[PDB]
C-alpha cells in the first residue's frame, strides 16, 4: 500500500505519508532485517499483523469553536439601533482547529445582517410666485420628510435647491421695471434665476429645517417652469453636490409644467444641453447658452447616476405627470397636500425594498492546504466554488448559511496559524486558527 | 474684518469644579451669526468644544464633553455664556470664541483672542499636610529663584537667533 | 339872356343819408347864384325841396331823400333876380343796403342770421341769397318780412362754410348786398357696438359720419370713480378699438366724440358691464355633528380650482385651506369642534399663466 | 451608530528655503462636498485665522499666490512662493457633518534661517518683519512657564493657608 | 444620386452671422435668377441696430462667392412723440438691436417675404416690452417695400397678441396670398394670420404703427386648457379640400396635453377639416411638416416630423433617433392611420427636423422627399437623405446621402437645418436642393446630372461545341469557335443623342483565377476583351458580331466542363464633359452586367 511505499524514518513522517497510515514502535511486529518504512500501514493492515492497538499511533482532530456569539433577533427592527458591538453579523466569531493530513474540519458560518444601509436624500422646490399659496405646503412636507428620515435610517444626508426660469426676454418680462420685481409693487418678490443651490448635502437636521423657511417666491411671465434643466445640473454636479457611494433620492415638486428640448427656438436657442456641470459660485450662469435638456437625454443622465427621481404635484397636474412616470423607469409620482401622507409614504416604501450581495475574503493558506466554501441563499438557491461563497438579494433581517472545508495535505509549522475572514462592506470577521502535527503523539 | 471678540474668566480650576466663560461681541449683529467655542490643547492640537445657534433653537455638542457643558447666548447683553463643571485633567487648553459667517459654508471667519482655563492636581496638597507649617513656607521660598532662572534660559537662547537677524540689518 | 348848366350829374348812394347833385357851370359871366329844385315825377306825393349854391360852387346837398320815389331835379343858373333854361334830370333814388350782418346760434344742422335793417326806410321784403362756399352752383334765397332783422337759415349741409349775401328790396330797386361767412358744425358717431365681451375686456364698433373727421375719442369710466377715466385718440381710419384691463364685475360708460380739427362731433354714449366671476348662492346642504357640507353655485367665468378656508371666529388660529377640483362643485370639511361657530370662505381661481391672483371670497358663519 | 471623518494630513513637519514649492494634502475618510473643506493658517503667538473658505476662494486680506483645489476626498494647499511670513501652523477642516474635526496643522517652518549666510540676500523691510515676528512667540514662552510655577505653588500654598 | 456631392457648389458668409439660416430662390426675370440666403445676428450699417440681421442676393453663375445684403430697412428705430417733452432726452417705442431680421425668408413670383420674430415694441399706453415680430414684403422686383405686423394691435400683452411673434413660421400660396402664424399669441395657445398681396398694400398706413387690414383670415381665441399649445409653429400648405382652392397644414407640437397633433384649415372657410394625433408624448410631433404627391396619384399627402421621438433597440436600451409619419389621401379622404413611418440610426439624431419637396429628381414620373439631421452622422457634423418617390407607396430605403466634405469643427456644423428643393436653378431640365449649414456660416448647393438607361443582350447560336468538326483553323490544326452578338440600347431624357459606353466580355471568368481559360477570342484571344461603341439614343438598337474559339488541344482534363461567359457595359469616363456641366448618369435598376454559359459533349 501508500503508507508502506511511504518509506517513513519516524513515526511523524507516516502521518504526512497518508491518513489512515498508522505507526508501531513496538517493533515486535516489524521485521529487523525490513526498515521503520514497513511500521507505517493501513489501521486495519496494523490490526492484522498483530501489532498492539495502544502500541498505534493515530492522531486526529475534533472541529471546536472557541468563541460563539448568538446573532441579534431584532436585527435593527424598525430602524433602530441598541449599539455597534452589541449587534452580530457573524456567529462563528473566533475559532480554534487541528489539521491532520486526510482529516478534513468542516465548520458552519451563519451572517445575519443587523444594519441598516445609509441614505442620500437632496430635495428641490419650485419658486414660481403661482406657488404662493402652496408655499406653505413645500415647507412643512420638508420638516416632516427629515422626521422619517432619522426614523427610517440611523445614517442619512439631506440637502435642497430652487429654480425659477430662463433669463430671456420671451420668458421673464425685459422691462427694467419688472426687471427687479415681476410682481406688483405691494409685493417684494426677489429677481428670477436658472437654479440656486440653497445647502449641499449635510449629515444636520437643524440647519435643513431653518433654511426652507427664510426662502422667498419668486415669478416668470409664461404657465410651465424650467424644472428639468435644473435637475440636469443636480445630476451631473457630483463634486459641488457631495454625491457618495450611496441609494441616492430625489425629490421635484411643482404645481406647473415642465418644457422640453425645442421649446428654446422661439428664446432664440439652438444649442442642445451637453449635460455637464456649468454651475458657478453655487449659481448656473449658463442658462440662456444651453437649450432644455430632451426627456430621452435627462433618462440617460439619471441612469448613469442611479438616482432614483420622486415628483410631488397638484392634483390639477397630476394626470400629466402621471404619463411621465410611466416613461422614466424606478420612479414614483405624489400628490402635494398639507397633510403630505401620500409623499412621505412612497419614500418610506422605497426604503423598504432593497436587495445587496454579501461576499467572503479568506486569509492566505499555506502550500498544500486549501478550503471550500459552500453557499446557501434564499428559494433555496445554493451557490459552488466561488459563485458559493457570494450571496446576493438579502433583504435587512435575512440569515444565509454559509459550509467551509479546510484541508490540510502536509504539516508546515508546529504553531497554530490564525486568518481572519470577513465579508468585503463588513467590520466582523471569522478567525480560524489551523494547527498540524507530523509528529506522532 | 471690523469685529472685536474677548474672551474673560479664564482661571486655575481644581479637579471637579465649575468654570463660567464669558465672550463679548462688538460691530456686528450677535444674535444673527452662529457662534461656537474651539479650544487649542498643550500638542498644539484643535478641538471644537460647542456650537450654538443664533436662533437658539438647538445647540451641537462633542461625545468627549457631550452632557458635561453648557453652551448659552444672551441677545439683549450680546453675551456667550460656556459653563464647564466636573472637569478632568485633559480639559485644561487655551479656548477660543467664535463667529460663522455663513451657516451654509459653517466655515468659521473670526477668532477671539481667547482665555486659558488649565486644571490644577490637588494631590500634592495632601502630602503638604503631614509637613508642618514652619518647614512648609521655607519651601515656598525656594519655589521662586528657580522660575526666574527657567525665564533667564528662554531669554538667552532667544537673544543668540535674534543677533543674526539684527546684524544683517545693520549691513543694509 | 343866361346860360344853363350842361352834362349834370345826378349820383345816389344805397342808403341816401346825404345826396349831391354836380353840373358844369354857366358860361355867362357875372352870375350871381345857381337855384336847384327837386319834385316828385308827374306831381306825385313827394318831399319837394329847394337849395341855393354860389357862383363858385355848382355843387349842392338834397336832405330828406324819399326812398324808391321818382324825383325830378331842376338846376337855374340864377344873375341878380334873372334866371335862365334850368337843366332837368329825373333819378330814382337806391334801397339802402344791410349793415352790422351778425351769425348767432350756429350749428351744423342749422343756423342762425341776425342783421342790422337800413334806417328809417320801408323796405318791402328782406331778399337774402346764401351757399355753401365748395358749392355756388346751389344757392338758397328766402324773403323776409322788412320788420323783423333776423333770418333762420335750415338744411345747412354739416362742416359747410356758407356766404349769405342779403340786400334790402324796395320796388324793383336791389340794395348793396351784405356778406357774412359761417361754418357750420360736424356730424356725430353712430351704430356703436360692443363684441368679444371679456371679463376683464371688451370690444366696442362705432360708424363714422358722412362729415370727414380727422380723429375719434373714446373715454370708458365706472358708475363711482376715485380718478377721471382714460382718453384713448384714434384716427378715422380704425374705427374698431379695444378696451382691456378692466376689473370683472364693474359696469363701464364709454363716450365716443369724432373731432377733425378744433370741431367736435355730439358724443354718442355706449353703456356695458363686466362679467362676475365670483360664486354664487353659498349655502350647507348638511350638517353632520363634527362635518359640514356646503354647497354653492358655479361661477360664469371658467375656474380651474377653487380654495376653501375654515376657521374659529373666536380664537385669531391659522385657517386650514385644501384645494378642490374645478368641475366639483361641493366640498366636505371634518374635524370640526362641535358646539363652535366656524366661518367658511370659498374663492374661484382663474388667473393664468404664472400669476396665480384668485377672485373676492364669499364667506358664510355656520354653528355647530 | 458613531461615525466619526477621520482628517489626514501627509506632511506633518517640513522645511524650505525662500521661493520653493509647497504642496500639503488633507485626506477625509469619507466623501464631502468641497465648499465644507476649509483651510486655516496660524502664526505664532496669534490666534488662528481662515486663509480660504470653499476650497477656492481666500478669504479677503489673503495673497493671490495661495491657491486650493481638490475633490471627492483629495484636497491640497499650494504655496507659488515660500516667504518668511508665509511661516505659520496650517489646518485643514471639514464642516460636513457633526463633530467637526481639525486635522493636526503642518508645522512649516524656514530651513537654516538662523544662519548668518541666508541673512545676507534678505531685504531691509524683510528684515525688519522677522524681528518683530520674534517678540510674538518669546513672549508666549515664557507666559506658559509661569503658570507651570503657578500651578505648583497652589497645591502648597493651599494647604499652608488652611492651617 | 443625381445629385452632384463630387462638386457642389459652396458659399460664405461673416462668422458669427448664422449665415444659411434660412435659403429660398429668387426668380424675378428668367436671367435674374439667384439664391436667396437670410443671416439673422448679421451687423448691419443702420445705426442704433446691433446684430439686426439681413437677406443676401447672390446671382447664380459668374461669382458664386460674391453676395450683397438687400437693404429693405434702411433707418433706425424710432423715436415716442410723448417723450421728446415728457422726459429729459427721447425713449425709442421700439428695439430694432437683436431682432433676428431674416429668421425666415420666402419668395413667390416677383414678390419676397422676409419676417423678423424677436422684433418688439414699447407701447404707448404703458411701458411695456412685447414680442409681437414684424414682416416686410418686397414685389415687382424691389420697387416698393411694405411692413406687415398683422399681430400688431391695441389687444397688447401676453392675454393678447403682444408675445405673438408673427413670422415664426411663413408659406407663401400659389395665388400668391401671405400665410403667417404666431404661437405665442393667446397665452402661447397659437394663431395663423393670413392676408393677400394686394389686400395688404391698399390697407397700408405708414403714419400710424397700428394698422388693421380688410379681409384679413385669423383663428379666433380658445379655451384656458388649450394654453401653451404652441399651435402656429410650423406653417405648410397644401389642397386637401378638394374644391381647387389651397389649404393650410398647422403643426401644434406642445397639444393634447404634450401628445401634439396636426391640423388642417381651410383657405377660405378657415374651418379644420381633419386631425392628426401623436403616438408618442413629449414627441414634439409637428415640428416640420410638408404637403406633396408621392404616389402621383394626383392628390396632396401629409408629411410629419417628430425628431425628439425615441423607440426601444433590439438589445432593449432606449434612444431617440425621431420618426416621419407619410399619410396618403384617397378620393373619399385622408385616413388617420399613417401610412409608413422613417425612423432614423443615430442617437440624438433629431431625423426629421426639416422636410422639403424635392419634387422629381430621376424623372421616372413619381415625387421625390428629403429629409435632413441636423445632428446626424458620425462626427455629428449632420446628413441629407434623399427618398425616391414609389406609385404604391414612399420608399423607406433612403436613395443617397449627402455629408458635408470639409473637416469637422468643434462648434455644431448644424447641416441639414434648412433644406429649400423642387426649383430648377440651372434650367439644365433637372431640379436642385440648396442645404444651409449655419453653424459654419457656409450653404451648399447640389444640381442633378441628366439620366441614362441602357439595355444590354448578348446570344450565342453555337452553345454546343463539337469536337469532330472545328469551324475555323487559324492555327495548323482548325479549332472550333463560336460567334457571339451583344445588343446595348441607351435611353436618356435632354442628353446628347451619341453617348460612349465601354463593354468588357469575359470568358471563363470563374476559372480565370487559378485555373487555365477554355475559351478565349478568334483574333484577340484574350478571356477579357474591352471595345468602346458610341450608341445613339435614335438609333433603335446596335450589334457587333465576333467569334471567340475553343481550344483544339486535350491538355484540359474535363472537355464536358461548361465555361461561362460575361459582359459588362459602363459609361466612358473619358470627356463626359457637356455645355451644361453636368456629367451623364445610369439609372441603377438599369442592369449593366450579363452572364452567358456553354458547354461541351465528350464520350
Ligand atoms: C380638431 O382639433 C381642433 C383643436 O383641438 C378642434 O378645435 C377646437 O374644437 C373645440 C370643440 O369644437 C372648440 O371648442 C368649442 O368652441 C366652440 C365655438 O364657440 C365660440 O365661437 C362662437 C362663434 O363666434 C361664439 O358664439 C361662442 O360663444 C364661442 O365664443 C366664445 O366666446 C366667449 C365669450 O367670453 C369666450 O370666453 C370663449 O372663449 C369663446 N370660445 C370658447 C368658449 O372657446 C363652442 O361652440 C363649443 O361648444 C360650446 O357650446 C356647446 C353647446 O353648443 C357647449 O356644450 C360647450 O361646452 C361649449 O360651451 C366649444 O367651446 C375649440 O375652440 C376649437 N379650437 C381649438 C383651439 O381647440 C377641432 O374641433 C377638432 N375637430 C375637428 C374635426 O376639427
Ligand atoms: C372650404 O371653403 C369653401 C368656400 O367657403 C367651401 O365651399 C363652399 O361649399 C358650399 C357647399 O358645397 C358651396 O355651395 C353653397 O351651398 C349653399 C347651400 O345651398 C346648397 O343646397 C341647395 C339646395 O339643394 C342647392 O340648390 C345649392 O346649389 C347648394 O347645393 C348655397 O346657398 C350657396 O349658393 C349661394 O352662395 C354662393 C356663394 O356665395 C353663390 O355663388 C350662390 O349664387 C348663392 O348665393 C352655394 O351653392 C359654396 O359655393 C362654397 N363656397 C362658399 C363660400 O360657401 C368648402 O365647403 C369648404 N370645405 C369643405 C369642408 O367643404
Ligand atoms: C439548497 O440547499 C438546501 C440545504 O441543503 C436545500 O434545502 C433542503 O432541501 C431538502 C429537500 O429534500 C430537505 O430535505 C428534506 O428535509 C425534510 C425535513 O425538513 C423539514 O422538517 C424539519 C424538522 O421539523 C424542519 O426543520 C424543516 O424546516 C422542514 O420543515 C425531510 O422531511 C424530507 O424527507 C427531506 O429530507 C432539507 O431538509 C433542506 N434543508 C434545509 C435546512 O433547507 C435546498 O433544497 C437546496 N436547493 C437546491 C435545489 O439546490
Ligand atoms: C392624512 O391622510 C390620511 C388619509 O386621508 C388620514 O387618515 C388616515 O388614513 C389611514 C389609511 O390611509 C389610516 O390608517 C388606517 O388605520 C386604521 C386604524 O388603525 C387601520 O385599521 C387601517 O388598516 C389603516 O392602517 C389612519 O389611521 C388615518 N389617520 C389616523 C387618524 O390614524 C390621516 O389622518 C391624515 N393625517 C393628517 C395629519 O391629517
Ligand atoms: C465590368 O467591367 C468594369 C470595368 O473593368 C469593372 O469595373 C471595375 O471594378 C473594380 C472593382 O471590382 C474597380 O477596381 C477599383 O479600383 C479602385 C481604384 O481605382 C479602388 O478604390 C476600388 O476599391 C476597386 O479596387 C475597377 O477600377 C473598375 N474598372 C475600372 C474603371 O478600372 C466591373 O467590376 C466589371 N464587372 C463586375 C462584375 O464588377
Ligand atoms: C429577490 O427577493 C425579493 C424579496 O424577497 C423577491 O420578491 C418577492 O418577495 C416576496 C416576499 O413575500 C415573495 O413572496 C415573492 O415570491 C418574491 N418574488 C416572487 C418570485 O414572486 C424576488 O423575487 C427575489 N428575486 C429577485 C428577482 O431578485
Ligand atoms: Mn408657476
Ligand atoms: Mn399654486
Ligand atoms: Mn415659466
Ligand atoms: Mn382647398
Ligand atoms: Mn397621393
Ligand atoms: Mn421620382
Ligand atoms: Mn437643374
Amino acid at each position: 500500500n501508500r503508507c508502506l511505499k511511504a518509506n517513513a524514518k519516524s513515526c511523524g513522517e507516516c502521518i504526512q505519508a497518508g491518513p489512515n497510515c498508522g505507526w508501531c514502535t513496538n517493533s515486535t511486529f516489524l521485521q529487523e532485517g525490513m526498515p521503520t518504512s514497513a511500521r507505517c500501514d493501513d489501521l486495519e493492515a496494523l490490526k492484522k499483523k498483530g501489532c498492539p492497538p495502544d502500541d498505534i499511533e493515530n492522531p486526529r482532530g475534533s472541529k471546536d469553536i472557541k468563541k460563539n456569539k448568538n446573532v441579534t433577533n431584532r436585527s435593527k427592527g424598525t430602524a433602530e439601533k441598541l449599539k455597534p458591538e452589541d449587534i452580530h453579523q457573524i456567529q462563528p466569531q473566533q475559532l480554534v482547529l487541528r489539521l491532520r493530513s486526510g482529516e478534513p474540519q468542516t465548520f458552519t458560518l451563519k451572517f445575519k445582517r443587523a444594519e441598516d444601509y445609509p441614505i442620500d436624500l437632496y430635495y428641490l422646490m419650485d419658486l414660481s410666485y403661482s406657488m404662493k399659496d402652496d408655499l406653505e405646503n413645500v415647507k412643512s412636507l420638508g420638516t416632516d420628510l427629515m422626521n422619517e428620515m432619522r426614523r427610517i435610517t440611523s445614517d442619512f444626508r439631506i440637502g435642497f435647491g430652487s429654480f425659477v426660469e430662463k433669463t430671456v426676454m420671451p420668458y421673464i418680462s425685459t422691462t427694467p421695471a419688472k426687471l427687479r420685481n415681476p410682481c406688483t409693487s405691494e409685493q417684494n418678490c426677489t429677481t428670477p434665476f436658472s437654479y440656486k443651490n440653497v445647502l449641499s448635502l449635510t449629515n444636520k437636521g437643524e440647519v435643513f429645517n431653518e433654511l426652507v423657511g427664510k426662502q422667498r417666491i419668486s415669478g416668470n411671465l409664461d404657465s410651465p417652469e424650467g424644472g428639468f434643466d435644473a435637475i440636469m445640473q443636480v445630476a451631473v454636479c457630483g463634486s459641488l453636490i457631495g454625491w457618495r457611494n450611496v441609494t441616492r433620492l430625489l425629490v421635484f415638486s411643482t404645481d406647473a409644467g415642465f418644457h422640453f428640448a425645442g421649446d428654446g427656438k422661439l428664446g432664440g436657442i439652438v444649442l442642445p444641453n451637453d449635460g455637464q456641470c456649468h454651475l458657478e459660485n453655487n449659481m448656473y450662469t449658463m442658462s440662456h447658452y444651453y437649450d432644455y435638456p430632451s426627456i430621452a437625454h435627462l433618462v440617460q443622465k439619471l441612469s448613469e447616476n442611479n438616482i432614483q427621481t420622486i415628483f410631488a404635484v397638484t392634483e390639477e397636474f397630476q394626470p400629466v405627470y402621471k404619463e411621465l412616470k410611466n416613461l422614466i423607469p424606478k420612479s414614483a409620482v405624489g400628490t402635494l397636500s398639507a397633510n403630505s401622507s401620500n409623499v412621505i409614504q412612497l419614500i418610506i416604501d422605497a426604503y423598504n425594498s432593497l436587495s445587496s450581495e454579501v461576499i467572503l475574503e479568506n486569509g492566505k493558506l499555506s502550500e498544500g492546504v486549501t478550503i471550500s466554501y459552500k453557499s446557501y441563499c434564499k428559494n433555496g438557491v445554493n451557490g459552488t466554488g466561488e459563485n458559493g461563497r457570494k450571496c446576493s438579494n438579502i433583504s435587512i433581517g435575512d440569515e444565509v448559511q454559509f459550509e467551509i472545508s479546510i484541508t490540510s495535505n502536509k504539516c508546515p509549522k508546529k504553531d497554530s496559524d490564525s486568518f481572519k475572514i470577513r465579508p468585503l462592506g463588513f467590520t466582523e470577521e471569522v478567525e480560524v486558527i489551523l494547527q498540524y502535527i507530523c509528529e506522532c503523539e | 474684518m471690523d469685529v472685536k471678540l474677548v474672551e474673560s474668566g479664564g482661571g486655575l480650576v481644581k479637579p471637579g469644579g465649575s468654570l463660567k466663560l464669558s465672550c463679548a461681541a462688538s460691530g456686528f449683529t450677535f444674535s444673527s451669526y452662529t457662534m461656537s467655542w474651539v479650544r487649542q490643547t498643550p500638542e498644539k492640537r484643535l478641538e471644537w468644544v460647542a456650537t450654538i445657534s443664533s436662533g437658539g433653537s438647538y445647540t451641537y455638542y462633542p461625545d468627549s464633553v457631550k452632557g458635561r457643558f453648557t453652551i448659552s447666548r444672551d441677545k439683549a447683553k450680546n453675551t456667550l455664556y460656556l459653563q464647564m463643571g466636573s472637569l478632568k485633567s485633559e480639559d485644561t487648553a487655551m479656548y477660543y470664541c467664535t463667529r460663522i459667517g455663513y451657516d451654509e459654508d459653517y466655515a468659521m471667519d473670526h477668532w477671539g483672542q481667547g482665555t486659558s482655563v488649565t486644571v490644577c492636581s490637588g494631590s500634592d496638597y495632601e502630602f503638604l499636610k503631614s509637613w508642618t507649617v514652619e518647614d512648609l513656607q521655607k519651601r515656598l521660598l525656594a519655589l521662586d529663584p528657580m522660575m526666574e532662572q527657567e525665564i533667564e534660559e528662554i531669554r538667552q537662547k532667544y537673544q543668540s537667533k535674534r543677533q543674526p537677524i539684527l546684524d544683517a540689518i545693520e549691513a543694509k | 339872356p343866361l346860360s344853363p348848366p350842361t352834362n349834370l350829374h345826378l349820383e345816389a348812394n344805397p342808403d341816401t343819408g346825404v345826396l349831391t347833385v354836380s353840373w358844369e357851370r354857366s358860361t355867362t359871366p357875372d352870375i350871381t347864384g345857381y337855384r336847384i329844385t327837386t319834385t316828385p315825377t308827374n306831381g306825385q306825393q313827394g318831399n319837394s325841396l329847394e337849395e341855393v349854391v354860389h357862383a363858385d360852387q355848382s355843387s349842392c346837398t338834397f336832405d330828406n331823400l324819399s326812398p324808391g320815389l321818382e324825383y325830378n331835379v331842376s338846376v337855374y343858373t340864377v344873375k341878380d333876380d334873372k334866371e335862365s333854361v334850368p337843366i332837368s334830370d329825373t333819378i330814382i333814388p337806391a334801397v339802402p343796403p344791410p349793415t352790422d350782418l351778425r351769425f348767432t346760434n350756429i350749428g351744423p344742422d342749422t343756423m342762425r342770421v341776425t342783421w342790422a335793417p337800413p334806417p328809417s326806410i320801408d323796405l318791402t321784403n328782406f331778399l337774402v341769397r346764401y351757399s355753401p362756399v365748395k358749392n355756388e352752383e346751389d344757392v338758397a334765397e328766402l324773403s323776409i318780412s322788412p320788420s323783423d332783422n333776423a333770418v333762420v337759415l335750415t338744411n345747412l349741409l354739416p362742416g359747410t362754410e356758407y356766404v349769405v349775401s342779403v340786400s334790402s328790396v324796395y320796388e324793383q330797386h336791389e340794395s348793396t348786398p351784405l356778406r357774412g361767412r359761417q361754418k357750420t358744425g360736424l356730424d356725430s358717431p353712430t351704430g356703436i357696438d360692443f363684441s368679444d365681451i371679456t371679463a376683464n375686456s371688451f370690444t366696442v364698433h362705432w360708424i363714422a359720419p358722412r362729415a370727414t373727421i380727422t380723429g375719434y375719442r373714446i373715454r370708458h369710466h365706472p358708475e363711482h370713480f376715485s380718478g377721471r377715466p382714460r382718453e384713448d385718440r384714434v384716427p378715422h381710419s380704425r374705427n374698431s378699438i379695444t378696451l382691456t384691463n378692466l376689473t370683472p364685475g364693474t359696469e363701464y360708460v364709454v363716450s365716443i366724440v369724432a373731432l377733425n380739427g378744433r370741431e367736435e362731433s355730439p358724443l354718442l354714449i355706449g353703456q356695458q358691464s363686466t362679467v362676475s366671476d365670483v360664486p354664487r348662492d353659498l349655502e350647507v346642504v348638511a350638517a353632520t355633528p363634527t362635518s359640514l357640507l356646503i354647497s354653492w353655485d358655479a361661477p360664469a367665468v371658467t375656474v380651474r380650482y377653487y380654495r376653501i378656508t375654515y376657521g374659529e371666529t373666536g380664537g385669531n388660529s391659522p385657517v386650514q385651506e385644501f384645494t378642490v377640483p374645478g368641475s366639483k362643485s361641493t366640498a366636505t370639511i371634518s374635524g370640526l369642534k362641535p358646539g363652535v361657530d366656524y366661518t367658511i370662505t370659498v374663492y374661484a381661481v382663474t388667473g393664468r399663466g404664472d400669476s396665480p391672483a384668485s377672485s373676492k371670497p364669499i364667506s358664510i358663519n355656520y354653528r355647530t | 451608530s458613531h461615525m466619526q471623518i477621520v482628517v489626514t494630513q501627509r506632511p506633518t513637519t517640513m522645511a524650505a528655503s525662500p521661493g520653493d514649492k509647497i504642496i500639503i494634502t488633507c485626506s477625509v475618510s469619507s466623501i464631502i462636498s468641497s465648499n465644507y473643506l476649509h483651510w486655516y493658517s496660524q502664526k505664532p503667538g496669534f490666534s488662528p485665522k481662515l486663509l480660504i473658505y470653499r476650497t477656492s476662494n481666500l478669504a479677503s486680506g489673503v495673497p493671490p499666490r495661495f491657491s486650493g483645489s481638490g475633490s471627492g476626498t483629495s484636497y491640497s494647499l499650494t504655496i507659488g512662493t515660500m516667504e518668511a511670513e508665509d511661516v505659520a501652523t496650517y489646518y485643514c477642516q471639514q464642516g460636513s457633518d457633526i463633530p467637526l474635526t481639525f486635522g493636526d496643522g503642518t508645522k512649516l517652518d524656514l530651513k537654516r534661517g538662523s544662519d548668518y549666510e541666508f541673512l545676507k540676500s534678505w531685504t531691509v523691510e524683510d528684515l525688519q518683519k522677522r524681528l518683530l515676528a520674534l517678540d510674538p512667540m518669546m513672549e508666549q514662552e515664557i507666559e506658559e512657564i509661569r503658570q507651570k510655577y503657578q500651578c505648583k505653588r497652589q497645591p502648597i500654598l493651599d494647604a499652608i493657608e488652611a492651617k | 444620386f443625381n445629385l452632384d456631392a463630387e462638386a457642389p457648389a459652396v458659399l460664405s458668409g461673416p462668422p458669427g452671422s448664422f449665415f444659411g439660416f434660412s435659403v429660398e430662390f429668387y426668380r424675378p426675370g428668367t436671367d435674374g435668377v439667384s439664391v436667396l440666403v437670410g443671416a439673422p445676428k448679421a451687423n448691419t450699417s443702420q445705426p442704433g441696430v446691433l446684430q439686426g440681421g439681413a437677406v443676401y442676393l447672390c446671382p447664380w453663375g459668374a461669382s458664386p462667392t460674391q453676395c450683397t445684403p438687400i437693404e429693405f430697412d434702411s433707418k433706425g428705430s424710432r423715436l415716442l412723440e410723448s417723450s421728446l417733452s415728457s422726459s429729459e432726452g427721447e425713449e425709442p417705442v421700439e428695439y430694432k438691436s437683436l431682432q433676428w431680421f431674416g429668421a425666415t425668408v420666402r419668395a413667390h413670383g416677383s414678390s419676397i417675404l422676409a419676417c423678423a420674430p424677436l422684433y418688439s415694441w414699447r407701447t404707448e399706453k404703458e411701458p411695456l416690452s412685447d414680442p409681437v415680430g414684424t414682416c416686410y414684403l418686397s414685389t415687382d422686383n424691389f420697387t416698393r417695400i411694405l411692413e406687415y405686423a398683422p399681430c400688431r394691435s391695441d389687444f397688447s400683452w401676453a392675454a393678447g397678441q403682444g408675445y405673438c411673434q408673427g413670422g415664426f413660421s411663413a408659406e407663401f400660396t400659389k395665388t400668391g396670398r401671405v400665410v403667417l402664424g404666431g404661437p405665442g399669441s393667446y397665452f402661447w395657445q397659437g394663431q395663423i394670420l393670413s392676408a393677400t398681396q394686394e389686400q395688404i398694400a391698399e390697407s397700408y398706413y405708414p403714419e400710424y404703427l397700428i394698422n388693421l387690414v380688410q379681409g384679413q383670415l385669423q383663428t379666433r381665441q380658445a379655451s384656458s386648457i388649450y394654453d401653451d399649445s404652441y399651435l402656429g409653429y410650423s406653417v405648410a400648405v397644401g389642397e386637401f379640400s378638394g374644391d381647387d382652392t389651397e389649404d393650410f397644414v398647422a403643426g401644434v407640437p406642445k397639444g393634447n396635453l404634450t401628445y401634439g397633433y396636426v391640423t388642417i384649415l381651410n383657405g377660405s372657410d378657415i374651418r379644420s377639416l381633419y386631425n392628426f394625433s401623436g403616438e408618442q408624448m413629449a414627441s414634439y410631433f409637428g415640428y416640420a411638416v410638408a404637403a406633396t404627391d408621392v404616389n402621383g396619384d394626383g392628390l396632396d399627402d401629409l408629411l410629419v416630423g417628430a425628431p425628439l421621438l425615441m423607440d426601444r433597440t433590439p438589445d432593449g436600451r432606449p434612444q431617440e433617433v425621431g420618426r416621419v409619419y407619410v399619410y396618403l389621401q384617397h378620393p373619399a379622404g385622408i385616413e388617420p392611420t399613417p401610412t409608413l413611418t422613417l425612423t432614423g440610426h443615430d442617437e440624438f439624431g433629431r431625423f426629421g427636423s426639416s422636410l422639403t419637396p424635392l419634387g422629381d429628381l430621376d424623372q421616372d414620373g413619381y415625387n421625390d422627399v428629403a429629409i435632413g439631421a441636423p445632428f446626424g452622422g458620425e462626427t455629428q457634423q449632420g446628413v441629407v437623405f434623399v427618398f425616391p418617390g414609389g406609385p404604391g407607396g414612399l420608399g423607406s430605403k433612403p436613395s443617397q446621402v449627402l455629408q458635408p466634405l470639409w473637416a469637422a469643427s468643434h462648434t455644431p456644423d448644424f447641416f441639414g437645418s434648412a433644406l429649400r428643393g423642387g426649383r430648377d436653378l440651372d434650367g439644365n431640365g433637372y431640379p436642385d436642393l440648396i442645404v444651409g449649414s449655419f453653424g459654419v456660416d457656409k450653404a451648399v448647393v447640389y444640381r442633378g446630372r441628366p439620366i441614362v438607361s441602357a439595355s444590354a443582350s448578348l446570344t450565342i447560336f453555337p452553345a454546343m461545341f463539337n469536337p469532330e468538326e472545328r469551324s475555323c483553323s487559324l492555327e495548323g490544326n482548325p479549332v472550333a469557335c463560336i460567334n457571339l452578338s451583344f445588343c446595348l440600347n441607351a435611353s436618356g431624357k435632354h442628353v446628347a443623342d451619341s453617348i460612349g459606353f465601354t463593354v468588357e466580355l469575359q470568358l471563363d471568368w470563374q476559372k480565370q483565377k487559378g485555373g487555365v481559360r477554355r475559351a478565349l477570342f478568334l483574333a484577340s484571344r484574350q478571356a477579357t476583351l474591352t471595345q468602346t461603341l458610341l450608341i445613339q439614343n435614335g438609333a433603335r438598337e446596335d450589334c457587333r458580331e465576333m467569334k471567340i474559339y475553343l481550344r483544339n488541344e486535350s491538355e484540359f482534363r474535363d472537355k464536358l466542363s461548361p465555361i461561362h461567359i460575361a459582359l459588362n457595359f459602363s459609361l466612358d469616363p473619358q470627356a463626359p464633359v457637356d455645355s451644361h456641366g453636368l456629367r451623364p448618369a445610369l439609372h441603377y435598376q438599369s442592369k449593366s452586367r450579363i452572364e452567358d454559359k456553354a458547354q461541351i459533349l465528350l464520350d
